[PDB]
């Protein structure tokens, strides 16, 4: 019983996007096929429309609670 | 790698559409 | 005693010395050893003829780890030797090796022998390649994400009679059917323009084939022609039978006939 | 002030579970036995390669069935939990012995009702 | 005291562990960090004997490192004052007798030994004999004593034993 919206949101884009990227920088296993790039922001990118990023957002809520989003359960906006 | 996961590959069938009669080729046994 | 820094009882025959040959006197190279010895290295070490210096030396020097044979560090003189051995149907292949070179060596072997190379990406990884059929291998990527433990590593014979050796006994027997090709490697469209004119000849029997992918190995190509439309049905072959439309068949001869009784659907 | 000979113990150990000296000998020989029948396994530390001796000097019993029956005829008995392994892993020949050597137990049960549960640890001895 | 204790441990994990052997690479990890070592709360523990479950990996922001609070099983080793507990004499000296209580030792001094125990240092084996030589109490004997005083040091354990309790020696 998940009530959140179903879309990722820009910031949450951002910082998953950023994040991802420090962990590709720190030689992290790829998820996805890399055409041939080394840049750790564009595998970040790449990795984010496959929908393949291995991180789940914890959204807390205002009264305390929380809810755990996979990066491909919810909807990714740009 | 050079060379990815092969056999972790998921086979997507084909939907189709063709409302035939039934004039085919018939089974065989198994042995 | 004491003031030699070292004796002939200490360094034996048999054991490797390593000798400081750094300069020649008129041949051989007449060094220091490690314990003070004045090392002269002999015709079984220094081998120099007056005309060239050791060979297995340096280039502006001798010097190495050698066989000892001689203990004359009192006598100045270190029998060290220069030479390296004076200090001493379905077969399975071993290796160690990368893609390219090995993709030269495993088509001259027949279908069913196995090699056995490293992986190529991550750490502590081997990959079961195995013949399919000409030109095409299915290089098992284990963890093709075959996860298997940590004890079956120090025996590597039964990962390929559980896993490979079934699966090329299943995947031959689809290599002599009585409607088999190859269509260039399994070509997508190579194999569209063949059931088109196959089905003009005979437009009441209708052909069915079998092909396998030479970029995708391990998948096969099931094709037929219900109506003027060529539909293409793929079929993945495992270690215990194979996967169609995710039923898994126990032999090969119920796949067939499994098949025969399918394709009449209207779909 | 921790003294186990009036039974005061943090609250940390309180809800803690006793171990017998038989039962852990157990415990720690299959955790030898899991990794060292594991392939490609690391050295143990030089602490567990100098404890499993320890409990095996005083084996009172190997039996899975006797590390169970020491521990089930002193339970149905109102003694405490810390009294648990003191009285199992000495075995004291008598209630008087366990009494001297216990100061818990002095006043605490009837010396023949004490001394059937230690003839009953007798018992299981090997 | 061999005891068994659920405690816990939250653990830094590198990006290059990431992949389908990660939450193995999370046992590997705890397995060689909390073993067999002492602490002034719950003292000397042995061994992890297995790990209950992973709490999902909180990664850290600003560097790539995720901490994983993992619920573990321990079998625990912590003496307390004034219990009774068996072990092996080890050295025989004038100075005191050592004993081993498993990882940890102990040591008696002639002051807690009474003065019918005497000392033995004219033989090859120092024991401690009596006037009569009947009871014999030398080195590798499962000698009993009683735990008077507590002690860690640096992550280490050092008791004190004695012999005044009547009923202490051998079985």
């Amino acid at each position: 019983k998940r009530i959140t919206t179903p879309y990722m949101t820009k910031y949450e884009r951002a910082r998953v996007l950023g994040t991802r990227a420090l962990q590709i920088a720190m030689c992290a296993p790829v998820m996805v096929e890399l055409e041939g790039e080394t840049d750790p922001l564009l595998i970040a990118m790449k990795e984010l429309k496959a929908r393949k990023i291995p991180i789940i957002i914890r959204r807390y809520l205002p009264d305390g609670s929380y809810e755990d989003w996979g990066v491909d359960e919810l909807i990714i906006s740009d | 790698g050079a060379t990815p996961a092969y056999g972790a590959w998921s086979p997507s069938v084909g939907s189709g559409m063709t409302p035939g009669a039934a004039g085919f080729s018939p089974s065989a046994a198994s042995d | 005693n004491m003031l030699t820094k070292e004796t002939p009882e200490t360094f034996y025959i048999g054991k490797l010395i390593i000798c400081n040959v750094t300069g020649i006197a008129h041949i051989g190279v007449k060094t220091r050893l490690d314990n003070g010895v004045t090392g002269f290295i002999p015709t079984k070490f220094l081998s120099d003829k007056v005309v060239k210096r050791p060979e297995e030396r340096v280039k502006v020097g001798m010097t190495v780890h050698c066989r000892i044979m001689k203990i004359d560090i009192e006598k100045f003189s270190a029998d060290l030797t220069c030479r390296t051995s004076d200090l001493m149907i379905a077969h399975p292949s071993f290796h160690n090796i990368n893609f390219k070179q090995a993709e030269k060596m495993m088509e001259t072997m027949d279908q069913g022998d196995v090699i056995i190379r490293p992986s190529s990406k991550g750490e502590n990884h081997l990959t079961v390649t195995w013949k399919v059929s000409d030109g095409i291998y299915q290089h098992v990527d284990v963890r093709a994400t075959l996860w298997i433990n940590s004890e079956e590593f120090e025996d590597l014979d039964e990962i390929v009679a559980r896993y490979v050796q079934p699966m090329a006994s299943f995947a031959r027997d689809l290599l002599n059917h009585k409607y088999y090709q190859d269509c260039s490697g399994g070509d997508r469209k190579k194999l569209e323009e063949l059931l088109i004119k196959t089905k003009k000849e005979k437009p009441t029997f209708i052909p069915y084939f079998i092909c396998a992918c030479k970029e995708l190995p391990g998948k096969f190509l099931l094709g037929y022609q219900p109506r003027g439309k060529p539909r293409i049905e793929y079929v993945t072959v495992t270690p215990e039978g194979f996967r169609y439309r995710g039923q898994i068949f126990p032999t090969v001869n119920g796949l067939f006939r499994w098949f025969k009784d399918h394709y009449q659907d209207p779909v | 002030e921790e003294d186990a000979s009036q039974l005061i113990f943090p609250k940390e150990f309180e809800t803690a579970e006793t171990l017998l000296n038989s039962e852990v000998h157990m415990l720690l020989e299959h955790r030898k036995q899991q990794n060292e029948s594991a392939e490609d396994e690391q050295e143990l530390s030089e602490v567990f390669m100098k404890t499993l001796n320890y409990t095996a000097r005083f084996s009172r019993f190997k039996n899975r069935e006797t590390i169970a029956s020491v521990r089930s005829l002193l339970l149905q008995k109102k003694l405490h939990k810390f009294e648990l392994a003191c009285l199992a892993n000495l075995c004291p020949e008598t209630a008087e012995e366990s009494k001297a050597l216990i100061p818990s137990l002095e006043g605490r049960f009837e010396d023949e009702e004490l001394q059937q549960i230690l003839d009953d640890i007798q018992t299981k001895r090997s | 005291m061999f005891y068994h204790i659920s405690l816990e441990h939250e653990i830094l994990l590198h990006p290059r562990y990431f992949g389908p052997n990660l939450l193995n690479t999370v046992k590997q990890k705890l397995f060689t960090e909390v073993e067999g070592t002492c602490t002034g709360k719950y003292g000397f523990v042995i061994a992890v004997t297995t790990i209950d479950n992973i709490g999902a990996g909180v990664i850290q922001p600003g560097r790539g490192f995720v901490l994983y609070p993992v619920k573990y099983k321990a079998i625990v080793f912590r003496p307390f004052k004034g219990e009774v507990v068996d072990a092996v004499v080890t050295q025989v000296n004038k100075v005191g007798l050592f004993t081993e209580i498993g990882p940890m030792s102990c040591f008696i001094s002639r002051h807690s030994i009474p003065s019918e125990m005497e000392f033995d240092p004219n033989s090859n084996p120092p024991c401690y004999k009596t006037m009569d030589e009947d009871i014999v109490i030398q080195q590798d004997d499962e000698i009993r004593l009683k735990i008077v005083g507590t002690r860690v040091d640096k992550n280490d354990i050092f008791a004190i034993g004695s012999l005044m309790d009547d009923y202490l020696g051998l079985v």
